[PDB]
């Protein structure tokens, strides 16, 4: 009801494929709720916001960043610098932008 | 003993929850509700206008002493009068513990800013009113962070369209890059999946 | 050449991929963790997986 | 097989076909419309009935799991042969 | 594939085409579904 | 390392660049490997360990 | 001094960002939505809904997709309560058509009628 | 046939030489596809070996390689850098983004493949496309330009 | 349930029927709920299914090579649970994540059954009924259900005037107005008039009535036929069911005068026999004997 | 008509306007802005083209997936001209030169071009051939060119009958022969004007103005037959209009009169090159012929679009031929040139 | 059948090196000051 | 019926406040024309920011007003640091969008859209 | 538990021997020498440059690369409309319309793979019953127009025909996982 079954186990037996069936079209339903998870990602702390409504669809996905932090503490670590200390700044925070700008 | 299932502890619980009568008993002019979930997750839902005094004691007591924002959010729900919940994220490095602090706002009443408490709230507030369009007072600079210059109206709003009302391309009459009502070569398909059976009974709602 | 204000302009690679992930399932949902993070693929499903 | 049109173009195995007065040849036009040389509908009638002598058959495509779902096929009916419904191979009882 | 040679078929391509981009034999989409609304034919006979 | 660590060149162009405090980067919400070179005993996986 | 009075019905339309022709010329429907009735599961008819008018939905010359000129095809939106759907499509300014709730009327339900001595519910087959 | 426009075709031959062997590209690159382009750059598949040098202004840039997803916000920017390259100019669209949207295709900030800003000549499909298939799209583009005959056209004008 | 067979053996088959060309039935996956059976013994009225056999090769169906139809045949598609009686004009067409659903009214009778279109692709491709219990209940005839493929056919998609020759040719919205226009300012009141069909709404009807009235056409008629003499269409009860569907569940005794209601409105005829198989009505015709 | 003609959407890049056309001239500088407005209304546009991919290539963006066709041409393959045309309700000719090939010429690119291209659209039945002639080009004119562009239009309505014949004024623009050919007069020491650029009355027309006539004509059911004149909204004096440019490049301006037949030697001397010449004898007396007051021809307003003026629509092409300290200038910062009634 | 499965090997895989390894080589001061000193002096004379 | 205010008690202190954004951007029309090289000219500019200031007019909320003069203040600022390209200022004035006509025979002949 | 990376313990002192170390490693650029020998190190040893095209890279049975429908060895087509490759498809660059084969079998009539869309994730492949759309290692597809990524059910088939002597293959070298 989570993980699909086996190939094997789909076209030999009947609940596999029913399960197969309902989790590849409308997918597991979530119980309602809302939870917060830290992972020790290599460039921070990644965390994710999810909120589920008891569909099989997400109510609400916040995807927390390390870099939008560190990018937003980017203007405190580069006061009294130059040019090639800010791209020194910008490379040792670690800095990919798909995770900043979402 | 359960493969399957997830092993559940009971002292997180039971600390949760005495931390949350503490917060309340501490503050009961702003906090309107405190639950600990299933998951061991500690949720105290305060007024708007107790968002500088909760935050700030929490991240300046030394029973709190929450001094990292994990993160601010802003959610949709487009069935309440304030319909915007505004949900901050906070970390306790010395007890190493995780709080979750709810209020709640609508388009036309803004909530204070926490700049004061909380640098990461800067950007944070930025990306919270560029997305849901809730005004932050005291704000150093808010404006939009993520979307486009120009931009008409706030996209992770419920009754924003996924597509949007507004396209780019390139126009060689003008040799510039113009934008144009959205208009789609394939439509994107919206699908009915929703089971009509029940499958949690114990988040049943009664009958109206 | 001294530098006296930042003011990191982004947004240029956003792409609304949490409304997306709201109107797509939760393993429809899962293969835009890579692209949040194309350096650190696994790690992100990996907090996706255990978020949910 | 694949046949052309009166307009000279080939017809695919759906039946899709584009009219003499369609603007959509240009297309076309030093160009070439890619088709299926091969018809599955033709290559399952090619195929000969798979005399078995159970009153009822199972069918999982050939390979084991590597074919279809397993199904069973009641070959009661003497006047018409049983087909699987997701290969299309067909099967006749022996009575003999 | 000389001494394991791959499963013969009947269906599959006795010769093998490279990359036909910018070249008369490339591939032009099309729909390949049928007409749907069928339009009435007005007869070909006057009523006076 | 041999190419970098020790090089002069390297620790021109890093040392004393970009210092960041450790009630600065607690208040800024930095996060992993920024809280453990300002100091701060830190880590995720040493924390609250997951799998 | 921090409270004021306003006698109006709440416009945003100005805030929302939308333009003009899909706030005057669109029309929205609140309505609980009717059980499919290829199954008896009745999940589905709990929540309130406001979805919006069909416009046109043309085909694609290159390939026959479904290519539409709206943007507001599928947004559907769910609410707990008629009145909050009221609120938010008056909030919103688009004006609604409103389908009260059909609930299932109750039915005398008796397995004995199946077999009654007089009365015409006997059933000649199982 | 006439000896003249024999030799105009041998000098499009050298024209086609000399720019299909000198194919430098704008350093540019948003996204995922940016990574697999970088990966092209690592020692294992070489544009250095096969003639493909990195200049980062577009002055001194032959093509254009679209890497990543195109925004609202990057769409300008990215019509710009085109407009600014000398007029021996390609463009290599990069992925499933680049080509037509790809996972961001239904997006608000998203436009629908970079063909709608600037003109492309080679797509190479993928999310990501492997540095494989990459060193294969710029051959390609190789042949592509090899193929022109711009002083036999002016010749037949 | 579970997520894991213990089933090990082999599973039976059944022989697939032939009751008609609306019903497919594919009887494997029949799981012998009795469902289509009660309703062609109740609503239908027909006695023409039932279970031949016993115990595990007890089987569903008709005995006889027997073409099942009568009205309201599409509703055992409805209520078959599982999908061994389908509709075969919606046969391996769409998936109902694809569809969809349109809330819409019966047009094909005047009882107005509460219908569900179900559109992929702006393409209509199945027709459902609504729950209304003054109405239609769960169900709706058979021309209702399996109507809806003659909209893709025969359909007039552009304005045709009549040539010189005196054929009809494909022209412009602008030519076709302009040519009815100066027709309608040429000609005067009584000689202009109007004749209304039956697939027609209140908006049209009220806009060509205005249109006739400003140009002093009093001449609006209808090709269904209605007594003038007396009150006639003045007193809106005159032509109207005002004991309604409610009131059929209600009386005790039903006169039908001149009338077929059977396959004129057959969710009345349906509602009739509910309330004369629970509240007993009796139930007399004047016309020609028909079942 | 057909149903895959029929027109669809809302106008916009993915809709279907119903149409199909053919345009021949479309890697010109009219023909760009004619195939930007076709595509970006939505139709289906086949491009025929001689030169390379990489010069057509431009073109490429102008339209959605699959709306732009792009066939090779020859002007002497009618087999290549007919497998143009054989799929189309609109054919539009904009073919022409400026000078003289070794190839083709005049009396070629503005009669017998025109002419298969009208013959083969007449055997392929096309509902609608629009073509490009030029103003004040009547007969017996000064120049060559206008009098093969008159024969042409004499071929084309002998060919196909009931063609839309549309003769715009100076086309100016951003890539045009005419602003740019001014402005880069400036590269000489002097602007040398036949009798200082005095009785010489030109009124120039911007060519999206022209490239939307043509659309418009293309939906028109009321501009079939029709000869329509594109003309702009002021008429200019030769020697105010180098003037009133020469203000806009903020460069210099200092007028010379030369005469006409020297004027052509030397325009002859820079049209014989290899190359695209600077200028030609054609070009010269083109330049210095006046243009004729359009009193029954329809026009733009007939065909509704609203003639934009030279003033609002100058700086955009004239912005590139400013040096750094003129660069930021706006456009009142120039006087405009005084109009002529005649 | 016996499952197959990706597995290391029953002794374990063998011990990975993670330490940072500097081969600390070159010569001590003195000597190549020493060296510097006696080519100073040399290309003088 | 009886709300908190963000900026302005009552609607007039937010017509100054609309009049203050107003001048702003009157003053800055022309800087922004000399900036960016704009085709258009400073009156036509002037206009543009008046039939916005139109459009907006007839709302009467104090607290919408106010929140449409915070995001007038964000447009202003976004046009005095020159974040705005010339594609973004000039989007304003829809020239390359072909208007659809408001006549009832116009709209039924285009398409099926009222 | 953790370590120090920069923080040093205690002090070495001052020694005259340290001083002239010191001196000399300031002095001779010592480091920069050391970092010249990694270097031509690295000059010396072997290159890690493959010959395209002549060469290829490694891959694995398990490559997503081209899509393909396959067949029966029957030669009946595998793929029997359900959808499910849609249903899963994220980005939604699948499009089924199907109906009643002449015989009555359930045969899809148009199937479009807009592989511009495509994400190249194999849930179609993983969702898929009967192993009818596959993703075959064929990356080596790109083309110089966006019309001919747009793949519809006769170019699916033409690269199953094509490449069924590969997919079979790698489906029977890799089944046993899935
Ligand atoms: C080692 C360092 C020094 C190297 C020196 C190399 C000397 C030898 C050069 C041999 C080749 C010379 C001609 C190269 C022309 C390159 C540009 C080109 O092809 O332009 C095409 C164009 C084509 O012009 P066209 O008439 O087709 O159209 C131009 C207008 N457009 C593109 C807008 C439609 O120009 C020429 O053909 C010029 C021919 C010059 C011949 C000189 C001999
Ligand atoms: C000149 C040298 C060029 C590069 C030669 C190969 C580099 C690798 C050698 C081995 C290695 O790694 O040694 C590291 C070692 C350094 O090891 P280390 O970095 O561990 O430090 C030694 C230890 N302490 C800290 C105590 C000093 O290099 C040496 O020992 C010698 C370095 C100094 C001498 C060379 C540089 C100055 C030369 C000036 C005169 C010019 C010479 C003639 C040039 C002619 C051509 C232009
Ligand atoms: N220019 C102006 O201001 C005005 C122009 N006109 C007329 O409008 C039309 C379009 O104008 P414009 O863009 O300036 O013209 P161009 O000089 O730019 O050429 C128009 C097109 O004709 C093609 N062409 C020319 N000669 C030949 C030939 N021998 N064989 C095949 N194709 C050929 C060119 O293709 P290619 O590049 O491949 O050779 C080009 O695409 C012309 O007929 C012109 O006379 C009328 C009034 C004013
Ligand atoms: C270069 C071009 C760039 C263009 C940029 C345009 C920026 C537009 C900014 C818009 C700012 C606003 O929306 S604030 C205006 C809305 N204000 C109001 O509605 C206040 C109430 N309105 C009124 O009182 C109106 O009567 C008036 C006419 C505005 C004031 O007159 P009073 O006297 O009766
Ligand atoms: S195509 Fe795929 S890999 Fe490339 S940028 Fe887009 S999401 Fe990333
Ligand atoms: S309704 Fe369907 S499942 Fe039930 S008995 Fe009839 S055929 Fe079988
Ligand atoms: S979908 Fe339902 S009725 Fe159909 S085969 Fe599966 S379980 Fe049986
Ligand atoms: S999942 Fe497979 S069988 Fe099902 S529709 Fe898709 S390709 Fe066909
Ligand atoms: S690989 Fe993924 S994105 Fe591509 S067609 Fe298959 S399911 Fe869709
Ligand atoms: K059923
Ligand atoms: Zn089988």
């Amino acid at each position: 009801k989570v993980s699909p079954p086996k190939r094997a186990e789909m076209k030999t037996s009947m609940e596999s494929l029913i399960h197969h069936f309902k989790l590849y079209t409308e997918g597991y339903q979530v119980p309602p709720g809302a939870t917060y998870t830290a992972i020790e990602a290599p460039k921070g702390e990644f965390g994710v916001y999810l909120v589920s409504d008891g569909s099989s669809r997400p109510y609400r996905c916040k995807i927390k960043a390390p870099g939008f932090a560190h990018l937003a503490g980017l203007d405190k670590m580069s006061k009294g610098h130059m040019l090639a200390d800010v791209v020194a700044i910008i490379g040792t925070q670690d800095i990919v932008f798909g995770e900043i700008d979402r | 003993k359960r493969p399957t299932v997830r092993p559940r502890s009971d002292v997180t619980h039971k600390q949760l929850s005495a931390f949350g009568e503490y917060v309340a008993e501490i503050l009961p002019k702003y906090v309107q509700q405190v639950q600990v979930s299933c998951l061991d997750e500690l949720e105290i839902c305060i007024h708007p206008d107790g968002v500088i005094p909760t935050l700030t004691f929490l991240r300046d007591h030394t029973n709190a002493q929450f001094k990292s924002l994990a993160d601010l959010t802003a959610v949709d729900v487009p069935t309440r009068q304030n319909r915007f919940e505004i949900v901050y994220n906070l970390l306790s490095l010395r007890f190493n513990s995780r709080i979750r602090v709810k209020t709640y706002a609508d388009e036309l009443t803004p909530i204070d800013s926490i700049v004061s408490v909380h640098i990461a709230a800067n950007w944070y507030e930025r990306e919270v009113w560029d997305m849901f369009g809730v005004f932050f007072f005291n704000h150093p600079d808010l404006r939009r962070i993520l979307t486009d210059y120009g931009f008409e109206g706030h996209p992770f709003r419920k009754d924003f369209p996924l597509t949007g009302y507004v396209e780019l391309r390139y126009d060689d009459e003008v040799k510039r890059v113009v934008a144009e009502p959205v208009e789609l070569a394939q439509e994107f398909r919206k699908f009915d999946l929703n089971s009509p059976w029940e499958a949690f009974p114990a988040y049943r709602q009664p009958p109206e | 050449e001294m530098v006296r204000k930042c003011d990191p302009h982004i947004g240029l690679l956003h792409r609304g991929t949490e409304k997306l992930i709201e109107y797509k399932t939760y393993l429809q949902a899962l293969p835009y963790f890579d692209r949040l993070d194309y350096v650190s693929m696994m790690c992100n499903e990996q907090a996706y997986s255990i978020a949910v | 097989g694949v046949q052309v049109s009166p307009s000279g173009e080939k017809i695919t195995h759906t039946g899709q076909v584009y009219d003499e007065k369609d603007y959509r040849r240009v297309r076309f036009v030093d160009r070439q419309k890619e088709v299926n040389e091969n018809f599955a509908i033709d290559l399952i009638a090619q195929q000969p009935v798979n005399e078995v002598e159970h009153r009822i058959i199972a069918c999982d495509g050939g390979g084991g799991a590597l074919g279809h779902p397993k199904v069973y096929i009641n070959l009661d009916k003497e006047t018409k042969t049983g087909t699987c419904g997701y290969c299309g191979l067909q099967f006749k009882q022996h009575h003999h | 594939p000389t001494t394991n040679p791959p499963t013969a078929r009947k269906f599959i391509w006795t010769n093998h085409k490279f990359n036909v981009s910018a070249t008369p034999e490339q591939y032009v989409p099309y729909s390949t579904t049928r007409k749907k609304i069928h339009e009435w034919v007005p007869p070909s006979t006057p009523y006076k | 390392e041999e190419m970098l660590t020790n090089n002069r060149i390297w620790r021109n162009r890093t040392v004393d660049i970009g210092v960041v405090t450790a009630e600065d980067a607690l208040n800024y919400g930095f996060s992993g490997v920024m809280l453990r070179g300002s100091g701060i005993q830190w880590d995720l996986r040493k924390t609250q360990p997951y799998d | 001094t921090q409270l004021i009075t306003v006698d109006e019905k709440l416009d945003i339309t100005t805030l929302t960002g939308v333009p003009e022709e899909h706030i005057k010329t669109r029309k929205v429907r609140i309505f609980v939505p009717a059980r499919n009735n290829m199954q008896s599961g009745v999940n589905n008819t709990k929540k309130w809904k406001m979805e919006f008018d069909t416009r046109e939905r043309w085909e694609n010359p290159l390939m026959g997709w479904a290519s539409t000129a709206d943007p507001l095809s599928n947004m559907v939106l769910t609410f707990s309560a008629k009145e909050d759907a009221i609120a938010f499509a008056e909030k919103n300014g688009w004006s609604y058509d409103v389908e009260e709730k059909k609930v299932p009327k109750p039915k005398s339900k008796s397995y004995g009628a199946n077999f009654s001595w007089n009365k015409r519910t006997r059933v000649s087959t199982k | 046939r006439s000896r003249a426009e024999y030799v105009v075709t041998k000098l499009d031959d050298l024209i086609n030489w000399a720019r299909r062997s000198s194919l430098w590209p704008m350093t540019f690159g948003l996204a995922c596809c940016a990574v697999e382009m970088m990966h092209m750059a690592a020692p294992r598949y070489d544009m250095d070996r096969f003639g493909v040098v990195f200049r980062a202004s577009p002055r001194q840039a032959d093509v254009m390689i679209v890497a990543g997803t195109l925004t609202n916000k990057m769409a300008p920017a990215l019509r710009k850098v085109y407009d600014q390259m000398p007029e021996p100019r390609y463009v290599v669209s990069m992925g499933s983004c680049a080509n037509g949207g790809g996972y961001y295709h239904y997006s608000y900030s998203v436009v629908r493949g970079c063909d709608r800003i600037v003109p492309v000549d080679i797509y190479v499909p993928g999310c990501p496309p492997t540095a494989e298939a990459l060193l294969y799209g710029i051959l390609q583009l190789q042949r592509k330009i090899k193929r022109e005959q711009k002083l036999k056209i002016w010749y037949r004008r | 349930g579970s997520d894991r067979s213990r089933f090990l053996e082999g599973k039976r088959a059944v022989e697939d029927k032939n009751i008609g060309p609306l019903v497919k039935t594919i009887m494997t996956r029949c799981i012998q709920c009795t469902r289509c059976i009660r309703f062609a013994s109740e609503i239908a009225g027909v006695d023409d299914l039932g279970t031949t056999g016993r115990g595990n090769d007890m089987q569903v169906g008709t005995y006889i090579e027997k073409m099942f139809m009568s009205e309201l045949s599409g509703n055992v598609i409805d209520i078959c649970p599982v999908g061994a009686l389908t509709s075969k004009p919606y046969a391996f067409t769409a998936r109902p994540w694809e569809t969809r659903k349109t809330e819409s009214i019966d047009v094909m009778d005047a009882v107005g059954s509460n219908i569900v279109v179900s559109t992929r692709t702006g393409e209509v491709m199945r027709i459902l009924p609504r729950m209304h219990e003054d109405i239609n209940e769960e169900w709706i005839s058979d021309k209702t259900r399996f109507a809806y493929d003659g909209l893709k056919r025969q359909r007039l998609t552009e304005p045709m005037v009549r040539n010189e020759k005196g054929l009809l040719t494909y022209t412009s919205w602008e030519d076709a107005l302009s040519r009815v226009a100066g027709m309608l300012q040429n000609f005067e009141g009584n000689a202009v008039a109007a004749i209304a069909g039956g697939l027609v709404d209140a908006e049209a009807l009220v806009a060509l009535k205005d249109l006739l009235n400003k140009v002093d056409s009093d001449n609006l008629c209808t090709e269904e036929i209605f007594p003038t003499e007396g009150a006639g269409t003045d007193l809106r009860s005159n032509y109207l069911l005002n004991t309604t569907i409610a009131g059929v569940e209600e009386a005790d005794v039903v006169l039908l005068v001149g009338t077929n209601p059977r396959f004129e409105a057959p969710l009345f005829n349906a509602r009739i026999r509910k309330s004369w198989l629970h509240n007993d009505l009796k139930v007399a015709l004047i016309g020609s004997p028909v079942d | 008509l057909h149903h895959a003609v029929i027109p669809h959407g809302k106008g916009g890049r993915s809709s279907v306007s119903g149409v199909v056309a053919t345009v021949f001239g479309a890697t010109g500088f009219l023909g760009r802005y004619v195939v930007n407005h076709l595509g970006r209304m939505g139709s289906q546009v086949i491009i025929p083209y001689r030169c390379d991919v990489y010069d057509i290539m431009h073109l490429r963006l102008m339209g959605d997936l699959g709306q732009l066709t792009f066939l090779e041409w020859d002007a002497r393959d009618k087999d290549s001209i007919r497998k143009a045309v054989q799929h189309s309700n609109v054919v539009i000719n904009l073919i022409g030169r400026e000078w003289e090939t070794r190839n083709f010429d005049f009396e070629d690119v503005f009669v017998n071009i025109p002419r298969a291209i009208a013959q083969a659209s007449k055997e392929a039945g096309v509902e609608r051939f629009i073509h490009v002639s030029h103003l004040n080009a009547s007969m017996k004119s000064s120049s060559k060119s206008l009098r093969s562009k008159a024969v042409g239009e004499k071929e084309v309505r002998s060919v196909f009958p009931e063609a839309i014949i549309i003769r715009p004024s100076d086309i100016f623009g951003r890539e045009d022969r005419f602003l740019n050919h001014f402005a880069n007069y400036r590269w000489f020491l002097a602007v040398p004007l036949v009798s200082l650029g005095f009785k010489t009355v030109k009124q120039p027309v911007y060519v999206a103005d022209v490239s939307k006539g043509i659309v418009n004509a293309t939906k028109d059911p009321d501009a079939v037959g029709k000869t329509f004149a594109f003309t702009g909204p002021n008429r200019y004096l030769l020697f105010h209009l180098v003037k009133y440019i020469f203000g806009m490049t903020h460069r210099t301006f200092i007028p010379y009169p030369l005469p006409l037949f020297v004027y052509s030697w030397i325009g002859k001397l820079f049209g014989l090159s290899p190359f695209e010449p600077w200028t030609t004898k054609d070009k010269v007396e083109r330049i210095h012929i006046s243009d004729v007051m359009p009193t029954d021809l329809p026009g733009l307003e007939d065909l509704g679009v609203q003639p934009t003026p030279l003033e609002l629509k100058s700086i955009e092409v004239l912005r590139r031929h400013r040096t750094y300290r003129w660069l930021s200038s706006e456009i009142e910062e120039t006087k405009p040139a005084k109009t002529v009634n005649y | 059948s016996k499952v197959k499965q990706d597995m290391p090997p029953p002794g374990g895989y063998g011990p990975i090196d993670y330490k940072r390894n500097l081969p600390r080589r070159g010569l001590s001061g003195y000597s190549m000051f020493a060296v510097g000193i006696g080519a100073l002096i040399f290309g003088y004379w | 019926t009886s709300v908190k205010p963000i900026f302005s008690r009552d609607l007039n202190e937010a017509k100054r406040r609309v009049r203050e954004l107003y001048r702003a951007w009157y003053r800055e029309v022309p800087n922004t024309v000399h900036l960016m090289q704009l085709d258009i000219t400073v009156k036509q500019g002037r206009d543009k920011v008046r039939e916005m200031f139109m459009k907006n007019a007839h709302v009467t909320d104090p607290r919408v007003v106010d929140l449409l003069v915070i995001k007038g203040k964000m447009e202003l600022q976004e046009t005095i640091k020159v974040w705005k390209q010339r594609t973004h200022v000039m989007r304003f004035f829809h020239e390359t969008e072909t208007p659809r006509p408001k006549d009832f025979l116009s709209k039924f002949y285009m398409g099926h859209d009222p | 538990t953790y370590k120090y990376v920069n923080k040093k313990e205690q002090e070495s002192e001052v020694d005259m021997k340290s001083a002239t170390d010191n001196a000399a490693r300031i002095l001779m650029w010592t480091e920069l020498i050391r970092g010249l020998g990694m270097t031509l190190s690295y000059l010396f040893r072997e290159p890690a440059t493959i010959n395209y095209p002549f060469e290829k890279g490694p891959l694995s049975p398990r490559f997503r690369g081209e899509h393909a429908l396959r067949r029966y060895p029957s030669g009946e087509e595998r793929c029997i409309a359900c959808k499910l490759c849609e249903a899963i498809c994220p980005a939604q660059a699948i499009t089924i319309e199907a109906e009643p084969r002449a015989d009555g079998s359930r045969r899809t009539t148009r199937y479009d793979i807009d592989m511009t869309k495509c994400i190249y994730c194999g849930f179609c492949q993983e969702a898929c019953p009967v192993d009818a759309i596959v993703e075959g290692p064929n990356f080596e597809f790109s083309t110089e127009t966006h019309e001919e990524l747009l793949y519809n059910k006769e170019k699916l088939l033409n690269n199953g025909d094509k490449w069924e002597a590969e997919i079979a293959a790698n489906i029977q070298a890799d089944y046993l996982y899935r």
